């Protein structure tokens, strides 16, 4: 279910990431499915490798 | 034996494999320039024993 | 040595675009020199704003079609190339468009920010031909001068953009047509003088007084490195 | 002998530059030689260039 479309956390993360393009960031999360879904959101919404 | 179409290509850096989905075929809309990968294929060869 | 100087005299707004600017007195042989110098530097070096990236949801590349929209997306891009905005404070803005229902979608209903002035609010963008259809877009507007295509910008930039940003060619300069004219003036006993009349046709975004002042400024600045040094 | 074949399209957009041919209907070929700023074009008595 499309839980990544109204959270504040995902929005905050994208905002932080896209203004500091010269920092390496280690994001740690809870479990595997959450990690994969975050990766998909970032890749197809802001092009952050 | 048979060929395969897959994303797990031996001896490629992770960079070129961002633009392939699970099945190993490009997205729709991604814009390519000469030299990239379109379809990931591997050809089996001889099996030596060990 | 009877040198004499010009002063900007009369401005007569024929319409919201056309405008005529008078300028006198000029001694003989100076009508043409100034006329052609600033004709050449108004058609190439004025600053203005134009649309440069468009993001429309549910669309991946610029060759598809959409549910219940008359134009296919190439036509929407070629209609957006030519809207005229006026930006007061920033140098880049993001505007938002959002509409639903049968009818033409015009430029009037861009959800205006506080400091963006849209010149003609009756310029058509799309046509919606079904009661359930809706459309929502995010435009970006920048500032610059000259002509800048999309190929140059894509090859210069190293930044990565997602699948769904569409790049548009930019055409920043606001002045469209310009033509001058030299006529004979009347001063008490000097029958030797002249007058210059420049007629100027542009969209909005430039009030003519400011245009002529910017032209004169850059000409004098160019001559400065040409007087003092040798 | 074939199992499955994929098939991928591409789409470019070409435009005018020097060297590129044009011609009228009556048989007068030609090859573009220069792309000239707006100012330099001869302009008639009213402002509109050629």
């Amino acid at each position: 279910a499309t839980w990544w479309n109204f959270d504040p956390r995902v929005e905050w993360l994208m905002g932080y990431l896209t203004s500091h393009r010269s920092q390496k960031v280690l994001v740690i999360c809870a479990k595997a499915a959450t990690a994969l879904q975050l990766e998909q959101v970032l890749r197809e919404r802001e092009g952050i490798r | 034996g048979p060929e395969e179409i897959t994303a797990d290509i031996p001896n490629v850096g992770e960079a070129a494999l961002s633009k392939l989905d699970e099945s190993g075929i490009v997205y729709i809309g991604a814009e390519v320039t000469g030299g990239d990968i379109l379809v990931g294929k591997v050809t089996p060869k001889g099996e030596t024993q060990l | 040595t009877e040198f004499l100087k010009p002063r900007l005299v009369d401005i007569e707004q024929v319409s919201s675009t056309h405008a005529k600017v008078t300028l006198e007195p000029l001694e003989r042989g100076f009508g043409h020199t100034l006329g052609n110098a600033l004709r050449r530097i108004l058609l190439s070096s004025m600053p203005g704003c134009a649309v440069t990236e468009v993001e429309i949801d549910g669309v991946l590349h610029e060759y598809s079609t959409k549910e219940g929209v008359q134009e296919d997306i190439l036509e929407i891009l070629l209609n957006l190339k030519g809207l005229a905005v006026r930006v007061q404070g920033k140098d880049e803005v993001i505007l938002t468009l959002n509409k639903s229902g049968i009818g033409p979608v015009t430029a009037a209903d861009i959800t205006h920010d506080g400091d963006v002035e849209i010149v003609k609010p009756q310029h058509v963008i799309c046509h919606l031909t079904d009661e359930n259809a809706s459309i929502s877009m995010r435009i970006k507007v920048q500032r610059g001068r000259g002509y800048v295509p999309a190929s140059t910008r894509i090859h210069s930039e190293e930044d990565e953009r997602p699948i769904g940003r569409l790049l548009v060619d930019a055409c920043y300069s606001p002045v469209e047509r310009i033509a001058y004219n030299v006529e004979a003036a009347r001063v008490e006993q000097r029958t030797d003088l002249d007058k210059l009349v420049i007629e100027m046709e542009t969209n909005g975004t430039i009030d003519p007084e400011e245009a002529i002042r910017r032209a004169a400024t850059i000409l004098a600045e160019q001559l400065e490195a040409f007087v003092d040094l040798r | 002998g074939v199992l499955k074949i994929v098939k991928v399209y591409l789409a470019v957009k070409r435009r005018i530059q020097p060297g590129d041919k044009m011609a009228g209907r009556h048989g007068n070929k030609g090859v573009i030689s220069k792309i000239n700023p707006i100012e330099d074009m001869p302009y008639d008595e009213n402002g509109t260039p050629v």
